[PDB]
Formats: C-alpha cells, sequence, structure tokens
RNA sequence: GAACUGGCGAUGCGGGAUGAACCGAACGUAGAGUUAAGGUGCCGGAAUACACGCUCAUCAGACACCACAAAAGGUGUUAGU
RNA sequence: UUUGCUCCACACAAUAUAGAUGGAUACGAAUAAGGCGUCCUUGUGGCGUCGCUGAACCAUAGCAGGCUAGCAACGGUGCACUUGGCGGAAAGGCCUUGGGUGCUUGCUGGCGAAUUGCAAUGUCAUUUUGCGUGGGGAUAAAUCAUUUGUAUACGACUUAGA
C-alpha cells in the first residue's frame, strides 16, 4: 500500500519495526547495507489494528510476541551493518532537529 | 532598445518603361527587421521620390562587428531636433562596437538634450582609425601612456536589512 | 529572527530608516533605536531649518491646543517621520507602533546589549561624497531642545564605561585565540578542516 | 625629524589586473583586465576560467591584490601564455579571500551525517580548548 | 537536545489585495531564510499550521489549530501565498506561523 | 452658437488621492490562471532592480485631461556650432 | 465594619496572550580610511595580517532526552547559598571569592522505549486574579455634616474642630 518498512533498530533508539508513509520522511544521503535482512514476512496483512467497536468507550484507559521477536531477529542483523562504520550507533541515536540558521532549501541530506 | 546594425538594400517597382532600378542601400540601427525597414522607407522617403506602396525591399542583412573584442574610437555625427530648430553633432564615443556606441549614443543625447529617438538622425559613424584625430577632452583622456586610476569609496549592496557591523568603503 | 533588534542610529538617514524600520514593525518585528541626536538628513542646515520654520507655522487658528504638535526631540522628530509611514489611526497601526521605542543616547536596558545598522540607509553608502548634510541633534537643538549638552555629557560617561569593558574583551579573546591556534594542528583540527570547519 | 602621510593606496585598475567576477553568467571566476574602455567599464578576459573576452562594467567585478604584466589589448593567447607564466591561479588560491570561498561551499557541501561528525569533532576540541584555559 | 523544531518559522503578512480592496481567500507568508523566488519553489505544497490559544477546552487542549498549504510565490522576495481551510482571522497580520516540510520530495 | 464621431444622461468595475464625461474595460453566481490602464521606499499588493547621463534650488522637482506661469537674463553646470 | 491587610512557598481553579519554540552575541571614531597582532624612541610611529558581509560565532547526541558501570581529567555547566565590588539616563543589572550539590556526549560499556497502530500543535510558554493552607510583617486615613472667607454661580479652593 505504498507505505516503507523502516526500523529503528529498536536497540538504538527505540523505533520498532514499522511502516511509515513515503511523503513524510527525508531520504538523508547516508547509505548502508541491508543485504541479510528477509523482511518478505512483512506485508499490509502483518499490521492489522483489530478495529474498536462503538460500545467500548475508554472512559480512563499488550504487545505481540511474533512482533517482537521479528524485531530482535531483524535488529541483530542490522547493527553487524551498522558496526563497520563508525559513528552511525551514535548518529541513528540522536535526534534531528532545525537549530537557527539551518536554511532547508540550501541543506543537503 | 538593445540595437542591431541591418543592411537594406531596395529598390522602385520595375516597369516596362524602366526595368531594373538602382537598388539603394541604407544602414539602419534599429531594434528588429519591421523598424529596420520603417527607418529604411522614412529616410527613402525624405531623400527620393519613392514610397513603400510604389518600391519593394530587395534584401535585408544583418552586419555584425567585424572584431567585437577590440577597443576603438567611434566618432558620430548626428542631427536632431530640438524645441526651437534642428542642428548638427558630432559627439565621439570610446567603445568595443558600432551597435553598443549608438545604444550609447541615444542615451547620452537622451540624457543631455532631451532627445529623443524620432528626433535624432544618425548620419554616419566612423572608426577613426588614428589618435591625435580624437578632438574631445573625455575621451583623449583615456588614450594615455599606462592609464590607471583607483575607484575610491567601494558601496557593498547587502542582502539582510541588518547588518551587524559598521562597513568599510576601502576598495 | 530577533526578539528585539537594537538599532544605532549614528550616520542614518531619517527617512530611509523610518522606511525600513516602519515596515519592520508592520511584519512584526520589535525594534529599539537608540542614538537618535545622531541621525541625518541630506541637505544644508540652513534648507532644513526653513522646513522645519515651515512646519512650525502650520497651526489650527481657532485653537493653537489643538493644531498639530511640533515636538522638538529628534527621537520625537524620527517619530514623526516612521508615524507617517504607519498608517497609525487603525489598530493595527497602533499595535505596530506599540513596538517601537526610540531615545536619545542609549539608556541603561541597552548599553549592555549589541547594536546593528541598517546598510541601506547609512549615509556614507548612500550619499555621493560632496553632497551636504545635517546632524539632527544640532538642527533640533536649534528649533528648541533643551537637553543637548547633558545626552553628550551622558555619552561621554557611557563610552568610557564601553572602553574599559572592550579592553577587558579584547584581552580575553586575544588568550582564546592563541589558545585555539596552540590547539590546531592536532588530528581533530585537521578533520574538522578537511570537514570545513 | 621626517615628514609622514598616510599612504591610502587601494586596488588600482590597469591592464594585468586580475579581477573576480561578481554576478552574471561566470560569477565567481578570475579574469584579468585587458584594457580600459572609459570610467565605468573595462575590456577583461579569463581565458584559463574560461570567461570569453568581453567588455564588462566595472561594478560586476571585484578586483583582487593581484596583477601581472601584460601589454595593453593583448589577444587572449597572450593573456594565457603570461597567465600561466606568472602563475596567478595559485597565487591566489594561497590568499585567505579563495580559502573563505572554499570553506563557504564546503560547508554548503557538508551533509546530515558529516554535520553530527562536525558536532561531535567541535565538542572534543572544544574540551581540549577549555582544559587549556584553566593553566593561563 | 535543547530544540526540537521541525518546521520553519514564517509571517503571516496580509491578504491578497489590489491598493484599496482586500481578498481574505489568499494570505501572504513571508517565510524567513528565503528572499527569491527560485528558494521559494523549494517550499511549494508544504503545510502550513497556525497554532494558536484559546480558553476554554474543547477536546483536551486549550490549543487549536487552523492548517493551510503554500500553493504560489509572489513577487520578487520570497513572499509566497498561502490557501488555508478556514481564512486567517486578519488579527494576525505579522503573527508567527509554522511551515512544515512534508510533504517532502527530498 | 454649429459639423462628424464617441460618451455621460441611463453605468457599476480597475486606474487618475479626490471628481458624471478622461484612460482601461462594460456587469448572472462562483473557482483557477493571465492581463489592460496604472504602478513596485513606507502608507500599499509588487525590484531601496539593472544600465547610461543630468540637476543641489536661503520659494528644487516629481506624470496626460488637471488644477497655471511669460518676455528678458545668469564665467551656475553640461553638451554642441 | 465579626478575624480584616500585605509579603513569601505550593495547592487548585479561573483569566487571557498584536503572537517563546537554541542565544537581543555590548568599544569608539573615520569612510579619499580602518580593525587586530607585534616592536620601539609611545607617535598623526615602524612591520605583519584581515575585510570583499552574520553563508558568522557560541551552543547543539541521551524517554520532550531515562536507569546504571567504568576510564581520563581537576576542566565545563546548572541550582540554591556565600564574600567583595561596580552600576542613577529609565540604575533593578554586570563582575567576582569560597564551599556545597547535580549533570557531563572528553572516551568505552549494559538495560529500557513498540500499540500515538501511515500524519493530525498532539499540548512542555507567561499574564492577571481568586480561594486554601503555614511562615513572617503593621495596627490608618479620606469624605459628608459643623466651621472659616485670603475663595466662591453651583461644584471647587483655603481654614478650624477629642
Amino acid at each position: 500500500d505504498n507505505t516503507l518498512l523502516v526500523t529503528g533498530p529498536f536497540k538504538v533508539n527505540g523505533v520498532p519495526l514499522r511502516r511509515v508513509n513515503a511523503r513524510y520522511v527525508i531520504a538523508t544521503s547516508t547509505k548502508v547495507s541491508v543485504e541479510g535482512v528477509n523482511v518478505e514476512k512483512f506485508n499490509v496483512e502483518y499490521f492489522a489494528k483489530e478495529k474498536l467497536t462503538k460500545k467500548e468507550k475508554k472512559e480512563a484507559n499488550e504487545i505481540k510476541t511474533e512482533r517482537v521477536e521479528d524485531q530482535k531477529v531483524v535488529d541483530k542483523a542490522l547493527l553487524a551493518e551498522i558496526k563497520k562504520t563508525p559513528l552511525l550507533k551514535q548518529y541513528l541515536s540522536a535526534s534531528f532537529s532545525l537549530k537557527n540558521g539551518d536554511k532547508p532549501h540550501l541543506l543537503k541530506f | 532598445a538593445h540595437f542591431k546594425e541591418y543592411q537594406v538594400i531596395g529598390r522602385r517597382l520595375p516597369t516596362e518603361s524602366v526595368p531594373e532600378p538602382k537598388l539603394f542601400r541604407m544602414r539602419i540601427f534599429a531594434s528588429n527587421e519591421v523598424i529596420a525597414k520603417s527607418r529604411y522607407w522614412y529616410f527613402l522617403q525624405k531623400l527620393h521620390k519613392v514610397k513603400k506602396a510604389s518600391g519593394e525591399i530587395v534584401s535585408i542583412n544583418q552586419i555584425n562587428e567585424a572584431h567585437p573584442t577590440k577597443v576603438k574610437n567611434f566618432g558620430v555625427w548626428v542631427r536632431y531636433d530640438s524645441r526651437s530648430g534642428t542642428h548638427n553633432m558630432y559627439k565621439e564615443i570610446r567603445d568595443v562596437s558600432r551597435v553598443a556606441a549608438v545604444e550609447t549614443l541615444y542615451q547620452d543625447m537622451a540624457a543631455r538634450h532631451r532627445a529623443r529617438f524620432r528626433s535624432i538622425h544618425i548620419l554616419k559613424v566612423a572608426e577613426i582609425e588614428k589618435t591625435a584625430d580624437v578632438k574631445r577632452q573625455y575621451v583623449k583622456q583615456f588614450l594615455t601612456k599606462d592609464l590607471k586610476f583607483p575607484l575610491p569609496h567601494r558601496v557593498q549592496k547587502s542582502t539582510k536589512t541588518f547588518s551587524y557591523k559598521r562597513p568599510s568603503t576601502f576598495y | 529572527v530577533e526578539p528585539v533588534v537594537v538599532i544605532d542610529g549614528k550616520g542614518h538617514l531619517v527617512g530611509r530608516l523610518a522606511s525600513v524600520v516602519a515596515k519592520q514593525l508592520l511584519n512584526g518585528q520589535k525594534i529599539v533605536v537608540v542614538r537618535a541626536e545622531e541621525l541625518n538628513i541630506s541637505g544644508e542646515f540652513f534648507r532644513n531649518k526653513l522646513k522645519y520654520h515651515d512646519f512650525l507655522r502650520k497651526a489650527t487658528a481657532f485653537n493653537k491646543t489643538r493644531g498639530p504638535f511640533h515636538f522638538r526631540a529628534p527621537s520625537r522628530i524620527f517619530y514623526k517621520a516612521l508615524r507617517g509611514m504607519v498608517s497609525h489611526k487603525t489598530a493595527r497601526g497602533k499595535a505596530a507602533l506599540e513596538r517601537l521605542k526610540v531615545f536619545e543616547g542609549i539608556p541603561p536596558p541597552y548599553d549592555k546589549k549589541k547594536r546593528v545598522v541598517v546598510p541601506q540607509a547609512l549615509r556614507v553608502l548612500r550619499l555621493k561624497p560632496g553632497r551636504k548634510y545635517t546632524t539632527l541633534g544640532k538642527l533640533s537643538t536649534s528649533v528648541g531642545w533643551k537637553y543637548e549638552d547633558v545626552v553628550a555629557k551622558l555619552e561621554a560617561k557611557r563610552k568610557v564605561s564601553s572602553a574599559e569593558y572592550y579592553a577587558k574583551k579584547r584581552a580575553f579573546t586575544k588568550k582564546v585565540a592563541s589558545a585555539n591556534a596552540t590547539a590546531a594542528e592536532s588530528d581533530v583540527a585537521k578533520q574538522l578542516a578537511a570537514l570545513g570547519y | 625629524t621626517d615628514s609622514i602621510v598616510k599612504a591610502s593606496n587601494w586596488r588600482l585598475v590597469e591592464v594585468g589586473r586580475v579581477v573576480l567576477i561578481k554576478k552574471g553568467q561566470s560569477a565567481g571566476k578570475l579574469a584579468a583586465i585587458v584594457e580600459i574602455i572609459d570610467q565605468k567599464k573595462v575590456l577583461i578576459d579569463g581565458p584559463k576560467a574560461g570567461v570569453p573576452r568581453q567588455a564588462i562594467n566595472l561594478g560586476q567585478v571585484v578586483l583582487t591584490p593581484l596583477t601581472f604584466a601584460l601589454p595593453r589589448g593583448a589577444r587572449t593567447a597572450t593573456v594565457s601564455k603570461k597567465w600561466a607564466a606568472a602563475a596567478v591561479c595559485e597565487k591566489w588560491a594561497a590568499s585567505s579571500w579563495a580559502k573563505k570561498i572554499a570553506q563557504r561551499e564546503r560547508r554548503a557541501a557538508l551533509t546530515d551525517f558529516e554535520r553530527f561528525q562536525v558536532m561531535v569533532l567541535r565538542k572534543q576540541k572544544r574540551y581540549t580548548v577549555k582544559k587549556a584555559l584553566a593553566k593561563a | 537536545a535543547e530544540s526540537h523544531r521541525l518546521y520553519v518559522k514564517g509571517k503571516h503578512l496580509s491578504y491578497q489585495r489590489s491598493k484599496r480592496v482586500n481578498n481574505p481567500n489568499v494570505s501572504l507568508i513571508k517565510i524567513e531564510g528565503v528572499a527569491t523566488p527560485q528558494d521559494a519553489q523549494f517550499y511549494l505544497g508544504k503545510r502550513i499550521a497556525y497554532v494558536y490559544r484559546a480558553s476554554k477546552e474543547v477536546r483536551g487542549s486549550k490549543i487549536r489549530v487552523m492548517w493551510g498549504k503554500v500553493t504560489r510565490t509572489h513577487g520578487n522576495s520570497g513572499v509566497v501565498r498561502a490557501t488555508f481551510r478556514n481564512n486567517l482571522p486578519a488579527k494576525t497580520f505579522g503573527a508567527s506561523v509554522r511551515i512544515f516540510l512534508y510533504p517532502s520530495n527530498i
């Protein structure tokens, strides 16, 4: 459904296996190789919300075990590729933000 | 506008009493072909008994400058109409090509005598091949040996509306 | 880009500075203008004195108290020139004009802050060398401002204190530049130089 | 004693003066002034940098402190030969003006990972400099 | 860190207008940093949010948002034209406003 | 007071600050784009654009209709014969 | 006037915002001249360097930024104190001494984050007021009415009265 499968990895910055919209990301020039990861398991039916009825109203106020060992399988294959070039773990752990004087039409990502 | 020079060659329409008319040629500074042909017919109506309905134009060709990177001195002879009469002037311009020289000539006449394009007639323009035939001091000033001069008081235009230091006009 | 912009009014042209500043206020930038006694007006001092006398003639005939008020301070002259360019009779104009305060000299809220200039309103960048100009403090004390000398004395005291500040600042920055030069040509310095810093 | 004046020299325009094109189609290259048209415009040529031989207004160029020998009205083969002989391109490159230009375009060409890297390196350099700022 | 801004600041200047007739359907936005239409062409199609506060809590918040987008450039100095779902209330002339980086082309 | 035409009267809209007649253009209700006449320092939407000159006024000048100035002069300054 | 008034701390409400979202980052003067460094005979001095914009400089990694372990230094920074100054133009701020305490991403590790489901400002600021606590602080005047006549159309003014 025209979505991008992404991961943090979850060990680095706490972002799980997820899908995002391609119009809501910035493709940086930083590139790592993801060969050696078996992502053909995931599809549109892998992420189902189990839609809620109108009667169940949350007045005041969990995770799939299949999802958590799938995350643990993929992220240990990603971090082995991360350890080759230096400072990528720190780069992926740090957040992105615009400082004073940053012009996004002049910035290269 | 930005001027170009054309040769325009035309003649009268051929009749049985006289075929092959004499094929007059003129050099016109104009913005384009339409203005060039209009000025050609204007000056031929000033010279000979012909008009556009009675004649035709056999050729129009752009004449670009032979050496566009040689610095020349041109002497220009001009008629212009003032508010009270008609006068002849001779002005000389140091510049790199004929079309740019007549562009600065039109600007100079419009600036110094308020003469418009409709009032200025270009009699002729010719390169002065020898120095000391230059007769105006404002162009003879730039012909001296080892000419050099400074440019005092540099003003640099800024992109920001606020500057964070007092600017300098050193050059 | 800034919360408050402090403009040193020295050497500026009155109309060009006012047309910059009025657009800044209407866009929503807070402006404070200091040293209003050192503004410049192009033209002879006698021409601008004659202009102010022509303005000073104009008053309401049946009651002078409701007429045009002829303010004499240089800051209020600048305020007049700027209120001419802001549509002050509307709520948007009033909200714009309350983002502005103009002073003679540099008061103690702003003597420790950073002063900027407007290069498209500076006299040395705008006028041809040779044209004559005026000083707004001289014109204003010619037409009736009473406080030209007390501002001069306060400005002399402030400049003495500021030079005492600047000597210490220069000594500290020479120490920092010396330490940066001696701590350069290390591996982190060469990597930063390769990366552009 | 002896008479003292402040000389106040600045950057004469003459033949052989090296200029930097400020704006236009070249916009940042070097040229050499071949001849002087009038007070406001000159004929320049920039044959090593690919600037064509042209007349140009003096407000579109910036004069550099570099000068070399040319006769007036020299054609582009002689201009290129004297430019290579005087070797003014690396003499321009050795200046802090050209280093500032190169620094500006390098900082423009940095990416986000390189910006993270310069932040880490600047933190390390700041640590060692502020450690040096405790003994003097 | 200490900064978390993922948008570009801008100012709501005015409506689209002639000398004496304004048009509230199109607003004029000064994005900071851009000073030419060629640099302003990067920001076309980006979402704009005007974020303001109110005293009365409506659905868990006292902060209300008005959404819009950049449509075209305006003039020679990098001002852009913006259209919103409901037009901006015209007391916000000079108010700050947020230009987000989505929908991104990079 | 007449001749030919176009208008106003009978007609709003953009421009000329303002105005029956001028310039542009004639009108169902809306959306998008492009313009006319007029403009782009600020009021005020839009270049404190670019280029060549001229002018310093102890009443400068700043745009058709249009809201005025002449004869005569000036080693002021510029360009010419 | 039945326990009122002010200040301090947080506790909850209400009230709005001309419009935070890394930092308003301090010589003066000249511009047909300067700034900085250095040297000397200290000057309107000699020598070197810089500008050509802030496209800078500083800051900037961590759950909107967690919980822990170690290394290297004796630095950097925040908070409440504390010593000494300076600042009256609208000072209400700037500098400094000492100790405490927390953090340190200068360097190397360990654990956590998901489900806000493909975005929804996704809520983190400061402005005023009230009501509670519990801890200090202090115990007035003005007006009407009477009177005066230096005042006066009436108000107002000037006087007096435990």
